[PDB]
C-alpha cells in the first residue's frame, strides 16, 4: 500500500549520499530509517562480498541492463525473502556508485527505474502477502 | 634376529627383535621378557600390531584398519598403555 | 592475523578428494580468518572433484569420530596451480595410530561418554577417554609447530 | 606377494613373513634359524593337511588377502618325537572375559 518510488528513491539517494555524490498511498518516515540501517548491517556483515561484486562489476552501458538482469534474477531464483530484498536494494546502491565511479552518472536514473518496476512486477506481489513494509520494519527494530 | 615375549598365562611370542622395539618399554628390558599381566589373547594382538605397525609406517600404500574386537579392547588398551605404543 | 588460515588468492585449482580409507572422511576447510568449516562427507573408497582455490587450507578427519586422516602423507593440503588440465590429487589415506589409540577409538565407539567411568580400568585411562580428537586442539598443535620452524 | 604367517606349536607363536613364491622347506629353514632344528624333523601343517616341502606358499593356500599384517595366517609346527614324528597340537590362546553391559548398544 506504500509507494515503491519513493522507497527506492530515498535509498539510493542515502547510498549516493556515503559517498558524498548528491543527486535529484502514503509513506511513513520509519521505513526509511530501517531500509538504511538494514542495507548498512547488511554490507557489515558481508563485505567480503560488498567488495567482491564492486570489483567483478565493470558497468558498461549496455552490461548494465545484462547485469542487473542476471544477477537480480539469480538473487531470488530460489525464493523472496525480506533479507534478499535487503541484499536487492543493497545491489542497487553497488551499481550506482560504481556507475559514477567510472563516471556514467545518468545510470543512476536507469538503475532506479529497474529498481522500482522490478518491485511493482515482480516482488509487490510477495510484500503484500507478508504484512507489507510495516511487517519488515517489525523484524528489524 | 628375535626376542621372546612371554604372556602371562605361559605363551612364548616369539617376534622379530626391530618389531618389539616398536614398544618401547620392551626396548628398556633388553634375549626374553616375561609380562606377568598380559595374557596370551591380548599379547597375541600387541605382536600383530608390530608387525602391522613396521610394514604400513612411511609407505604410500593405503593403510588398512587395524581391527579390535569388542571382548578384548580394555585389556588391549591397559596392555598398549603400559607398552608404550 | 592467524597463523593457519587460507589466502584469499581466487585463484581457480581443481582438486580430486579421493577417500582411501574405510572411515565416512569430513573435509575440513579453514577460512580467511583461520576458522574450520565443514564440507560434504565422502563415504569409504569413493572420489570427488572439488573446485578450490590456489593456497587454501584443507583437513581431512572422520565424520563420526573426528579421526585424523593423512592427505597425501601428511596433515595439510594446499592445492597448488594444476597444469596441463590435470585436477591435483589428494589422497586422503588412513594414518598408522599407535596401539592405544585406536584402542580408545574402540572404546569410545562401544561405550557411551556417560559411561567411562563405569570402566574396571586405570583412573588414568579413564581421563583419555574423555580426550576425544578435537578440530581446534590439533589447530593450535601445528600452528606451534610452524613457529619452531 | 608377501604373506604374514603366525607359525604355532604347543605354547609358542612365531611371527615372521615371507613371499608367496617360498618354498615349504625355505620357511622350515627359518624356524631352523629360531629354534635351532633341522627342517628335517619339522613337519608343517595347513588347517589339517600336511605341506610338502616342494610346494610353495601360495600353492598351498597363504595369499596376501588371507595373511595381512593385522591379521596373520596359522602355521602348524611338529617336531620329530624319538623313531616317529609329533601329532599336531596347538594350544589356543586365553579366553577373553565377557562384554560389561556397558559396552552392548
Amino acid at each position: 500500500v506504500y509507494d515503491n518510488r519513493e522507497i527506492v528513491m530515498k535509498y539510493i539517494h542515502y547510498k549516493l549520499s556515503q559517498r558524498g555524490y548528491e543527486w535529484d498511498g502514503p509513506v511513513p518516515p520509519v521505513v526509511h530509517l530501517t531500509l538504511r540501517q538494514a542495507g548498512d548491517d547488511f554490507s557489515r556483515r558481508y563485505r567480503r562480498d560488498f567488495a567482491e561484486m564492486s570489483s567483478q562489476l565493470h558497468l558498461t552501458p549496455f552490461t548494465a541492463r545484462g547485469r542487473f538482469a542476471t544477477v537480480v534474477e539469480e538473487l531470488f531464483r530460489d525464493g523472496v525473502n525480506w533479507g534478499r530484498i535487503v541484499a536487492f536494494f543493497e545491489f542497487g546502491g553497488v551499481m550506482c556508485v560504481e556507475s559514477v565511479n567510472r563516471e556514467m552518472s545518468p545510470l543512476v536514473d536507469n538503475i532506479a527505474l529497474w529498481m522500482t518496476e522490478y518491485l511493482n512486477r515482480h516482488l509487490h506481489t510477495w510484500i503484500q502477502d507478508n504484512g507489507g513494509w510495516d511487517a519488515f520494519v517489525e523484524l528489524y527494530g | 634376529m628375535y626376542v621372546k615375549l612371554i604372556s602371562s598365562d605361559g605363551h612364548e611370542f616369539i617376534v622379530k627383535r626391530e618389531h618389539a622395539l616398536t614398544s618401547g618399554t620392551i626396548k628398556a628390558m633388553l634375549n626374553e621378557v616375561n609380562f606377568r599381566e598380559i595374557p596370551s589373547h591380548v599379547l597375541s594382538k600387541v605382536c600383530m600390531y608390530f608387525t602391522y605397525k613396521v610394514r604400513y609406517t612411511n609407505s604410500s600404500t593405503e593403510i588398512p584398519e587395524f581391527p579390535i574386537a569388542p571382548e578384548i579392547a580394555l585389556e588391549l588398551l591397559m596392555a598398549a598403555n603400559f607398552l608404550d605404543c | 592475523r592467524p597463523v593457519l588460515r587460507s589466502v584469499n588468492s581466487r585463484e581457480p585449482s581443481q582438486v580430486i578428494f579421493c577417500n582411501r580409507s574405510p572411515r565416512v572422511v569430513l573435509p575440513v576447510w579453514l577460512n580467511f580468518d583461520g576458522e574450520p568449516q565443514p564440507y560434504p562427507t565422502l563415504p569409504p573408497g569413493t572420489g570427488r572433484r572439488i573446485h578450490s582455490y590456489r593456497g587454501h587450507l584443507w583437513l581431512f578427519r572422520d565424520a563420526g569420530t573426528h579421526d585424523g586422516l593423512l592427505v597425501n602423507q601428511t596433515e595439510l593440503f594446499v592445492p597448488s596451480l594444476n597444469v596441463d588440465g590435470q585436477p591435483i590429487f589428494a589422497n586422503i589415506t588412513l594414518p598408522v595410530y599407535t596401539l592405544k589409540e585406536r584402542c580408545l577409538q574402540v572404546v569410545r565407539s562401544l561405550v557411551k561418554p556417560e559411561n567411562y567411568r563405569r570402566l574396571d580400568i586405570v583412573r588414568s585411562l579413564y581421563e583419555d577417554l574423555e580426550d576425544h580428537p578435537n578440530v581446534q586442539k590439533d589447530l593450535e598443535r601445528l600452528t606451534q609447530e610452524r613457529i619452531a620452524h | 606377494m608377501d604373506v604374514f604367517l603366525m607359525i604355532r606349536r604347543h605354547k609358542t607363536t612365531i611371527f615372521t613373513d615371507a613371499k608367496e613364491s617360498s618354498t615349504v622347506f625355505e620357511l622350515k629353514r627359518i624356524v631352523e634359524g629360531i629354534l635351532k632344528r633341522p627342517p628335517d624333523e619339522q613337519r608343517l601343517y595347513k588347517d589339517d593337511q600336511l605341506l610338502d616341502d616342494g610346494k610353495t606358499l601360495g600353492e598351498c593356500g597363504f595369499t596376501s588377502q588371507t595373511a595381512r599384517p593385522q591379521a596373520p595366517a596359522t602355521v602348524g609346527l611338529a617336531f620329530r618325537a624319538d623313531d616317529t614324528f609329533e601329532a599336531l597340537c596347538i594350544e589356543p590362546f586365553s579366553s577373553p572375559p565377557e562384554l560389561p553391559d556397558v559396552m552392548k548398544p
